[PDB]
């Protein structure tokens, strides 16, 4: 049942069996366990104290790290930065969250920025994240009214100093982030396969306070995301070939056995090699 | 009661059908006391990597077979850790395990006589020489009886059940296992001149199916168990 | 989970899973064998203690390979399934291959049986490395004879088939975690400039 | 010694003391005891 | 036997000696063992009480210092620096860890990075180390996937800023870092001589983040490195000849009489000199 | 305190003229506790036929000579049951003891250091290819030093008191004995590519007399105490 | 006064209070005391 387990397990001295009746080599995987032979039962043993730690495999420290979310660069002189939020942009923060099939957890945003005028120095810059959600009315000029706003959560941030970092909480109106969804999402009889809108976070638009100068610029941005506070349920098993689009799990396959369509490991030249 | 498994050091085999386990005579093997050594060393006793299930050689079964041998001691003498500590020692004691393997179809039928005798000297046939140190001494394949009704002695077969046995019979199982203790005059002896006990199977009732013509091999295994040497040389 | 033992080409598909035996003439012969090379293309590349523990890059515990056996009623034969310490070549024959760490199993009513590889190593892990034949990398050999003959009826089919599992015991254990080497493509993706107005 | 002077719980750091484990729910998911 | 020494020890006046029978000045240093004369039996002594410390021949203060270990510089105009890791590569470092066969330490490293611009003055510029451990794919390009990875421990700096520091635990699969190895890294009959692969880290890559722009560069990277915790076992006879690669522990000497093949020491004129 | 007799299994050395024999750092050899170990099969403890004295070829000392080395795993993997148990078995753990023997008259001189070095990795002189597979590996033979001068790695010999070790002076004594544990990062190793110890015997005072021209050779023992052995595989 | 407020036990600092010390088995490692 529930134990706490801080290390892994020891082994107790084995002697010799002879025993009838009893048979602990043999099982049935038909009924869907897994085996029980404790290595005690099988071959002789000796006793061995262990001191091994198994704090490194916990859910907490296999997925908080910080991963890249979002890049893109834009041109100074459609002036502005726009993304809608989703998590399935970068194949390899990808694939660790398609381990599971329910999340639970704060994330942890860092919006690192840098620049490159097109005198090649430059002056002090000064940045505008904003966080839209979903139904606000987002911005579609460097200048218009909707930057104004007191209530969207804003930050102010230069490019000399340490990047920006927020935290954010757990967002959804369910009591979990549903990773897949086997379902649609409108009423009617035809509507978008495989999204959910209980999941939809909505808009992060980045602009440049300053005013266009003499000079134009190039600014690239990357956002950072790290998971805090994790709690997760059901594993699934992993991808193995490899994404094609954003919207939807197609699958098309290399072409050469590793990871080809009809092979996932790749040839040997034969079994009693 | 058909189920069984066994384990020697880092072996182990798992049946499903098989009648008991006997033991010959009633005993179990053990080491030597101190009120009956003599040889005034320490003997090794490796206790791992010579008590272990060693395979022999299969041998297939046909209609005109006619029985098969084996020679104990003698068997084991080029085979991993139990054949370097004989060939460097002098005097050695232990006690084995067999197991024979034969197994067949719902349609098949037959009989085994799987039967261990002590001190089985043989004779040959029509002859007055004694027979040699060709055609015994045969490490690891036996011979085949050419007159098994008579045990290749002169002592009938009809009165081989007083040794320690067991049937395989192929209606009913597919496994013999008996277990064998020191049985000698002497508590220790040299390995490669005398052989204590002689395996024996012998076909009874011939095979015979409908089916088809498939081979049927059958196994031996052999685990000494509680051996220690004595008496160090050089080869 | 099940593995890919049966990775030889012209087997497409989920037929890669499997092993086929048979009957057959002499007295004993070789069946199958299993590189345990979790890091390199093998059999145990996509299984869960393969797909897991590649993220992290040094392993230590006990492991255990699990065999079905999927003929028909009336079909009978057993077999031996041995494992060899890393120190040798891989063994040719039931001679020298009868002396490691072995099992053996009769095909009976209930149709599973179980081999632990237990840990035999001089230090506490081991690690992930490219080289096959290093001295910390390198785990053993796994084999299967025949011990005695593969035996069907006429109205059986005479080919029988074999389904490897493999999972680890209680005392695994994974250690300093870093990036899998599986995912290596770059290819740009459709619909990624959408949320890019 | 963990340390925060924000008056929101979620800002927290990271807590790494949750070692209850139950295996016996993936291993054995049967009825009846084996 | 175990004792705890802090200071020096003293020494206890001595009165004249003509006993007969024992004799302090002698001994035999066939036994292997060392002179045992106490200076209160060979002179005639006072009493003098000892304040000398011991405090700093320690060895955990003999050997954390900060050393350098690694410096290349790379231009921008293979556009980035990659470094398998060992202690092999500076010679002031390296004979202060062959006095000991056993070592169990943390270290802690210090990146620390300049340029030179080949308008010769500079904007801000971003830096990323990335640990790659033995086994994953280390990049080839500057814009290479291989960067975008979240498992793999990485660290953002600038060149205006003070310089990286982390640290680094204990990790060999052994309970201490083998100096020397007298032995083979392989199980074929022919591998390498005097490398064991339990003593293998890994990479450690670097990158500019910053795009190519209008001008070129110059980065120059150096790595410093200060064990903690330290455990030694086994001391050993210091290096006197100079080394000549690294890969093994070959001796080529000097031509004139210091640290020369058939002279250490520089010659005298005479004994009686 | 002169006088000295050592027995490990059927083995026995007397001799009459020897310093004190030295334990290395302290220490003396045990078995495996169990706290510290990792490998979970029974090990193969035999306790004789693996403790015995088991001596070298004796080599020949001349006025030009200048120096000796052995490797003390190594010397012993094709010596009677030491050499056996290490071909089959995959894992060991040991430590030996040394015997150091050379004598000659009242009229002759001389003085050998006897060192023990433990991970003594050698180099080559005056090149940049490491040395192979040949040029180390010399079972039950050994190499003669180049340059002992300089130990043949370039640290000096003037330091190599710091090693256990003891001297021969023809003046006093004729006999050294060290007494070595185990020592390595490891529990248990792979005996057939890693060595631990190094023995190595230097000349430091030649030898010379004016009486006759005759030979004087050099003799060692080497006797593996509290081995034991794990992973049992087929050669 | 050390401070850390890391939660992992490497990170911490150095320490210099380790004055034990066995001299005498490299000066004499002999079995027959003299």
């Amino acid at each position: 049942i529930e134990s706490i387990i801080k290390t892994a397990t020891d082994t107790v001295k084995s002697e010799i069996n002879a025993e009838l009746g009893v048979v602990p080599s043999l099982n049935a995987v038909e009924t869907g366990a897994t085996s029980n032979t404790e290595p005690e039962e099988a071959i002789q043993t000796r006793t061995v104290i262990n001191q091994h730690g198994v704090s490194e495999t916990l859910v907490e420290n296999f997925l908080s790290r910080a991963a890249l979310v979002s890049k893109r660069s834009f041109e100074y002189k459609k002036n502005f930065f726009k993304w809608t939020i989703n998590t399935r942009s970068f194949v390899q923060l990808r694939r660790k969250l398609e381990l599971f099939t329910y999340l639970r957890f704060d994330a942890e945003i860092t919006i690192l920025t840098t620049v490159a005028v097109n005198y090649v120095g430059l002056p002090d810059l000064t940045l505008q994240a904003m966080f839209v959600p979903t139904g606000a009315l987002t911005p579609e000029k460097q200048d218009s009214f909707h930057w104004q706003s007191g209530s969207n959560a804003s930050v102010f941030f230069k490019i000399s100093d340490p990047p920006a970092r927020i935290t954010i909480p757990f967002m959804c109106i369910n009591s979990a982030y549903s990773v897949f969804y086997d379902g649609f999402a409108g009423f009617e009889k035809n509507g978008l396969y495989g999204i959910n809108p209980a999941d939809t976070i909505g808009n992060l638009c980045v602009r440049i306070v300053n005013e266009h100068q003499p000079v134009g610029f190039t600014v690239t941005v990357r956002v950072y995301m790290k998971p805090k506070h994790i709690k997760a349920w059901a594993p699934r098993p992993p991808r193995t070939l490899p994404y094609m689009s954003i919207a939807n799990a197609n699958y098309k396959g290399k072409e050469r056995a590793p990871n080809a369509l009809n092979a996932i490991i790749g040839n040997r030249d034969s079994v009693k090699t | 009661d058909r189920v069984l498994q066994l384990k020697l050091g880092n072996s182990a085999i798992v049946t499903q059908e098989a009648a008991n386990y006997c033991c010959a005579y009633g005993e179990w093997p053990n080491y030597l006391p101190d009120h009956e050594a003599v040889a005034i060393d320490k003997p090794t006793q490796p206790e791992t990597a010579t008590d272990r299930f060693y395979t022999l050689k299969s041998v297939k079964w046909e209609t005109g077979s006619t029985g098969w041998w084996w020679k104990l001691p003698d068997a084991l003498n080029n085979i991993g850790m139990f054949g370097q500590n004989v060939q460097h020692h002098y005097l050695y004691r232990s006690g084995f395990l067999i197991h024979v393997q034969c197994n067949a179809t719902k349609f098949h039928q037959g009989a085994l006589l799987v039967v261990a005798i002590p001190e089985h000297q043989r004779g040959a046939h029509n002859t007055n020489t004694s027979p040699g140190f060709d055609d015994i001494m045969k490490g690891e394949e036996g011979g085949t009886f050419n007159h098994p009704y008579v045990l290749d002695d002169g002592t009938s077969l009809a009165c081989a059940t007083i040794f320690p046995h067991q049937w395989i019979n192929l209606r009913t199982n597919n496994s013999a296992t008996i277990v064998l203790p020191w049985m000698n005059a002497a508590p220790m002896d040299f390995p490669l001149r005398h052989n204590q006990w002689t395996l024996a199977i012998i076909p009874v009732v011939p095979l015979g199916t409908r089916t088809t013509s498939s081979m049927v091999p059958i196994t031996v295994s052999i685990a000494p168990m509680c051996c220690e040497f004595n008496g160090l040389r050089h080869a | 989970s099940m593995m890919e033992i049966n990775n030889t080409e012209s087997a497409v598909g989920m037929e890669r899973l499997k092993v086929d035996i048979s009957a057959l003439t002499d007295v004993d012969q070789l069946l199958f064998n299993i590189p345990l090379d979790i890091q390199l293309d093998g059999p145990l590349r996509n299984t869960l203690v393969g797909n897991i523990s590649r993220y992290y890059t040094h392993w230590s515990g006990s492991l255990e390979m699990t065999f079905m056996f999927c003929g028909s009623f009336m079909a009978t034969g057993k077999l031996i399934l041995c494992y060899t310490p890393p120190g040798g070549s891989c063994p040719t024959t039931r001679e020298t291959a009868m002396l490691g760490t072995h099992i053996v199993w009769d095909f009976g009513l209930q149709s599973s049986v179980t081999l632990i590889i237990p840990w035999i190593s001089g230090s506490h892990y081991r690690m992930f490395n490219n080289d096959a034949k290093s001295t910390n990398a390198n785990v053993g050999y796994v084999t299967c004879f025949m011990q005695t003959n593969l035996i069907v009826p006429s109205e059986s089919s005479d080919t029988c088939s074999l389904i490897g599992f493999i999972a680890a015991k209680d005392d695994f254990s994974l250690r300093l975690m870093r990036d899998s080497p599986d995912i290596g493509q770059l290819d740009h993706l459709h619909a990624a400039e959408a949320a890019y107005q | 010694n963990q340390i925060n002077f924000y008056k929101d719980s979620y800002a927290a750091s990271a807590s790494k003391q949750d070692f209850s484990q139950d295996p016996s729910k993936f291993t054995e998911p049967v009825v009846e005891g084996l």
